[PDB]
């Protein structure tokens, strides 16, 4: 079961653990930990025994696809709290990155949009190099204006996309060039 | 200023009860203190957790009683080691304590010494702790044949059987002869395994019993005599014998036996008793060496083979391991401390023994160039030898000798012993020495201990207190104070003797203050006193009848037994001839107090090198909490 | 000597609160508290704190924030790691000392320290086995194009916790191992350790 830590609070939300499952815990003003910090469910019950020694509320936050909040989640959040969120790196977050306790419900959070791959396969098919100087990289953030030219004895067909293109969302309009 | 510290046996064990005493010295107040102690080094489980409060009533001192449950937990294998941590107030000391897997203790009996094919082996195996009172646990019994073969495990349960184990093994027909084993180990610890053997041999009743009984107890290199040696043969039933003796002598060197055959002599027995000499000159003719001083170290032995007239009995019986010696005595200083204290008077215990190993009585001894300092063996040959040391640094060398008169100094036993001095805290000579009359001491009497300190007068009324420690059987007995007064050297303790100091017990005293470069020192110094071996208790069994009623085939007979009280008497009669066969393994109370004192985790008759080593050496843990404290000990085993 | 340990663990502890001095804001690590934090340093304060968790008290926000840091900024969308801020000591980072397989090297190391703390920071962080998953994807597909035993070693054990570890792959990390025991490779002997 969840242990009882006198002189303190637990961390970690769950009741019930099964084996070699941690416990953590932190104690409150004026103590600090005993040797070990968290508690290991064994056979014989919790190992280290949480020991602190002498110096409408809404529940978790949401989670979203390829981010994260950025404070330390709790069990219970007290009314008119707020939490943020954030994507992953070259992700684009998008809509109101705060969302707010109101009423034992949470308001509507983000998403992250996707990033492009410049794909080396469909770069030769459609025989386009970047023209600014690169080995790879530099890749599409959902926003970002890549560019291509042609290669050297080609040249962009009737209805070819601009060379200028903008990812969008795991989106991207790669142009082509014939003859 | 204040100092808190702890004392635990060097060794701990599982299922026994351990005290831990605590004082906070220089203090005031109410100090509350708890111990925990955990295993190493993982700290797992708490495996004990105990409070208690110092009070100023109490002279800041206490204890805490706990049993360490036999977990699960600890895994030949590694050395086990606990976290003792002990908690006064703010400040925390701990020790790092080495466990032992010794449970207690488990005694077999078996009713006979020696069995034919075919009979049943019944046996009762006590099980006890190291308190020796009965508990109820569970033991593992291996039978193991000669060949070393374990025939039949089991695992029984001794709850509910006060502490006594009935149980019986069936010997087949067809069976291997030789020394059988039965081997015997606690659930918990299989580590601590107790035997007992019984011979398997296909044999009948003697009906009597022949001795072979020399004169001497050795035999004199020069004496041109010979070994005269005295048959008396007499049946079982107490009546004397009639009848013709062979009687041939050996030579024993290590296992290699040589029989002299010119030796070989009838003789006539007369009433129960005969005589033969083995001349001197056959002994040095038997042997091809000349020289008779290699005989010495090597040892005889005697055969007789006694036939009755009516020829219808034979008796062979023999006497061996008579040492060819050239000195009746031999000397030991296996019971005396190697370490003195510079000034004080140091005391030796002279151990004066016969060439057979057994004690020897009434045997004048003497230091060389101390005249004056000539002392007589007690019962057990154990004399008390008081010496005056000079206050010096050069090691104290002892050369003892016996001083028998009547027995020349050629044949006067002689040892060369060395003790070393008493190194102390910043060479301040600050010494305390406990000294305690040699003797025979009994149960419920009263042994004053004699407390004498010397050291420099400026720090002289410091000392207010000596704390005193009892260790028996491996744990802490008994723990307290001595008030001592500014000016008074030498105080006496009144320390009652009951049944709980069998058969021994140690006494470490201590004392600390704050001297010198305003260093903390502790000063201690312990003595080993040996107590009358006997049972804690009493059980006497004798006639309950009229002694002019004479004992006849089938007759009723009323048996007394007088005992203790609620206490479960086991009984078992043996025919006397078993024992003219064999009489080894038998159970005694010799034996039981042997067994317990072989498992004490002491080492040193007394004090040591240094306050450490005095704790160390009587099997004690010392840890203050400014950092004065013992080494630590790794060795379940004492050193060599 | 059973004593010693007591100040063996003084040290750790020492060590521990020492390293919380350097912990920015972001919960990250960096040799100075101005300096740019480091991905490589980050993910090694991780595992060497993962490795002690057993021994004295840790506190689980450090711990599992310096995780969530390294999920939501140093992890390219392939999902693989990149170290915006070189440390200083290039010697104690062992065999990623210009290694041309970067890439695939330093995924494999900062999984591994992910993984080892995994048990401790999934309550908290709910990003982490996705991330798990992401990097471990990228080291399963290019595996097979390594050439550098350390690579090919350390990619190796950080698929094996995952249970990810076979076929042709399993077939190449044995394969690699000269003499049947060892993974070396021309250069310095600390690396083929
Ligand atoms: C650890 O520390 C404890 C502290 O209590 C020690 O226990 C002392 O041990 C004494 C052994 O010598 C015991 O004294 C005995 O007490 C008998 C009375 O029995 C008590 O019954 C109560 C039930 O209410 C129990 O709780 C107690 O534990 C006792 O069993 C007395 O008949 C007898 O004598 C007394 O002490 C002196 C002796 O000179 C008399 O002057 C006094 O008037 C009184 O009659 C007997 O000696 C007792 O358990 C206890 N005594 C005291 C004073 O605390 C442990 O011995 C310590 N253990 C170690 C290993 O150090
Ligand atoms: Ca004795």
């Amino acid at each position: 079961k969840s242990p009882d830590v006198i002189n303190g609070s637990p961390i970690s939300q769950k009741i019930i653990y099964k084996e070699n499952e941690r416990f953590q815990y932190k104690c409150n003003m004026g103590y600090e930990y005993s040797e070990r910090g968290d508690a290991v469910c064994t056979e014989s019950g919790w190992r280290p025994l949480p020991s602190c020694e002498e110096k409408g509320k809404c529940g978790p936050p949401p989670p979203i696809d390829n981010g994260d909040i950025t404070s330390f989640p709790l069990s219970v959040y007290a009314p008119a709290s707020s939490v943020e969120y954030q994507c992953q790196n070259l992700y684009q977050l998008e809509g109101n990155k705060r969302i707010t306790c109101r009423n034992g419900q949470w308001s509507e959070p983000p998403k992250c949009l996707h990033p492009c791959v410049i794909s080396r396969e469909i770069m030769e098919n459609y025989n386009i190099a970047l023209r600014w100087t690169a080995k790879q990289k530099l890749y599409s953030r959902t926003g970002e204006s890549v560019e291509f030219v042609c290669k050297r004895g080609y040249r962009l067909s009737s209805r070819s996309h601009t060379l200028r293109t903008t990812c969008w969302d795991g989106k991207l309009e790669y142009p082509t060039c014939a003859k | 200023s204040p100092m808190y510290s702890i004392i635990t046996p060097n060794i701990l064990r599982l299922e026994s009860e351990e005290t831990m005493v605590l004082e906070a010295h220089d203090a005031q107040g109410d100090v509350p203190v708890t111990v925990t102690v955990h295993d190493f080094p993982g700290k797992k489980l708490v495996l004990s957790s105990e409070k208690t409060v110092l009070t100023p009533a109490t002279n800041h001192m206490g204890n805490v009683t706990f049993t360490i449950p036999a977990n699960r937990e600890f895994k030949k294998g590694r050395n086990k080691f606990v976290t003792v941590q002990a908690t006064f107030g703010t400040q925390v000391v701990e020790k790092v304590v080495l466990v032992s897997l010794q449970s207690g203790y488990l005694f077999i009996q078996t009713d006979k010494t020696i069995y034919t094919p075919g009979s049943t082996v019944l046996y009762r195996i006590f099980t006890v702790n190291h308190k020796l009172l009965p508990v109820g646990r569970t033991v593992m019994v291996n039978i193991e044949n000669p060949e070393g073969i374990p025939v039949k495990q089991d695992s029984l349960s001794s709850q509910n059987q006060l502490g006594v184990l009935p149980l019986s093994w069936d010997i087949p027909e067809l069976v291997n002869m030789g020394q059988w084993k039965i081997r015997a180990y606690y659930e918990n610890s299989p580590q601590q395994v107790f035997s007992t053997e019984f011979e398997v041999k296909e044999y009948v009743l003697p009906s009597f019993e022949v001795i072979v009984e020399p004169t001497e107890k050795f035999y004199y290199i020069y004496n041109e005599k010979g070994l005269e040696v005295t048959i008396t043969a007499r049946f079982l039933y107490g009546k004397k014998v009639e009848g013709t003796a062979f009687v041939i002598f050996g030579i024993q060197d290590g296992e290699q036996r040589i029989s002299l055959p010119e030796s070989l002599k009838r003789i006539p027995i007369e009433d129960g008793s005969g005589e033969v000499v083995l001349s001197r000159k056959v002994l040095l003719d038997g042997v091809q060496n000349p020289r008779a001083e290699d005989l010495v170290g090597k040892s005889l032995y005697v055969s007789a083979t006694v036939i009755l007239h009516s020829g219808s009995d034979m008796v062979q019986a023999e006497r061996s391991g008579i040492p060819i010696v050239t000195s009746p005595y031999q000397i030991h200083f296996t019971k005396t401390p190697k370490y003195f204290k510079p000034g004080m008077p140091f005391d030796l215990m002279v151990f004066v023994t016969n060439p057979d190993g057994s004690p020897a009585y009434r045997v004048p001894v003497a230091v060389q160039g101390e005249d004056t300092v000539q002392s007589l063996t007690q019962g057990d040959g154990v004399a008390k030898l008081s010496i005056n040391t000079h206050p010096s640094q050069k090691p104290l060398s002892i050369t003892v000798r016996t001083k028998k008169q009547e027995l020349s100094e050629a044949e006067q036993a002689t040892r060369t012993m060395q003790a070393l001095p008493y190194s102390t805290v910043g060479n301040s000579n600050n010494y305390l020495h406990l000294s305690v009359l040699r003797t025979e001491l009994r149960p419920g009497e009263t042994l004053n201990v004699n407390f004498l300190l010397r050291m420099d007068r400026a720090h002289e009324a410091k000392i207010r207190y000596y704390t005193y420690l009892i260790m028996n059987k491996g744990r802490l007995l008994k723990a307290g104070r001595q008030v001592r007064e500014p000016g008074q050297d030498l105080v006496v303790l009144p320390l009652s003797i009951t049944t709980d100091f069998i058969p021994s017990f140690r006494l470490v005293a201590y004392y600390t203050l704050i001297g010198a470069s305003g260093q903390r020192e502790v000063v201690a110094d312990s003595v080993w006193v040996d107590v009358k071996d006997s049972c804690v208790g009493s059980l006497v069994v004798k006639s309950g009848q009229s002694e002019d009623r004479q004992p006849v085939p089938g007759q009723q007979m009323t048996l007394k037994i007088e005992g203790d009280h609620g206490a479960r008497v086991v009984l078992v009669a043996v025919d006397k001839g078993v024992f003219v066969l064999n009489k080894k393994n038998k159970l005694t109370q010799s034996k039981i107090w042997d067994v317990v004192e072989k498992a004490d985790i002491g080492c040193t008759p007394g004090s040591g090198k240094d306050y450490a080593g005095v704790f160390s050496d009587a099997g004690l843990t010392f840890t203050s909490s400014s950092g004065q404290q013992t080494a630590q000990r790794a060795e379940l085993q004492c050193p060599q | 000597g059973l004593e010693k340990r007591q100040g063996a663990l003084e040290l750790i502890k020492k060590g521990y609160t020492q390293q919380l001095a350097f912990r920015q804001p972001s919960s990250a690590f960096a040799a100075f508290v101005k300096r740019a934090p480091s991905t490589w340093l980050t993910a090694y304060v991780v595992k060497v704190f993962s490795l002690a968790v057993n021994l004295i008290a840790i506190d689980s926000q450090v711990l599992c924030g310096a995780v969530k840091w390294l999920i939501l900024e140093k992890q390219k969308p392939d999902g693989v790691f990149q170290e915006d801020a070189p440390v200083i000591h290039q010697e104690m980072i062992g065999g990623l000392r210009n290694n041309n397989e970067k890439d695939m090297a330093l995924t494999a190391f900062v999984l591994i320290s992910l993984q080892e703390a995994k048990d401790i920071c999934e309550e908290q962080v709910n990003s982490l086995p996705g991330s798990i998953t992401k990097a471990g994807d990228f080291l399963e597909a290019n595996y097979m194009n390594l050439q550098r035993s350390y690579t090919v070693a350390i990619a190796g054990y950080a698929l094996a916790q995952m249970g990810r570890l076979k076929g042709p792959l399993l077939n190449k990390f044995l394969t690699t191992a000269k003499d049947k025991n060892r993974w070396e490779d021309p250069g310095k002997q600390l690396y083929n350790v």
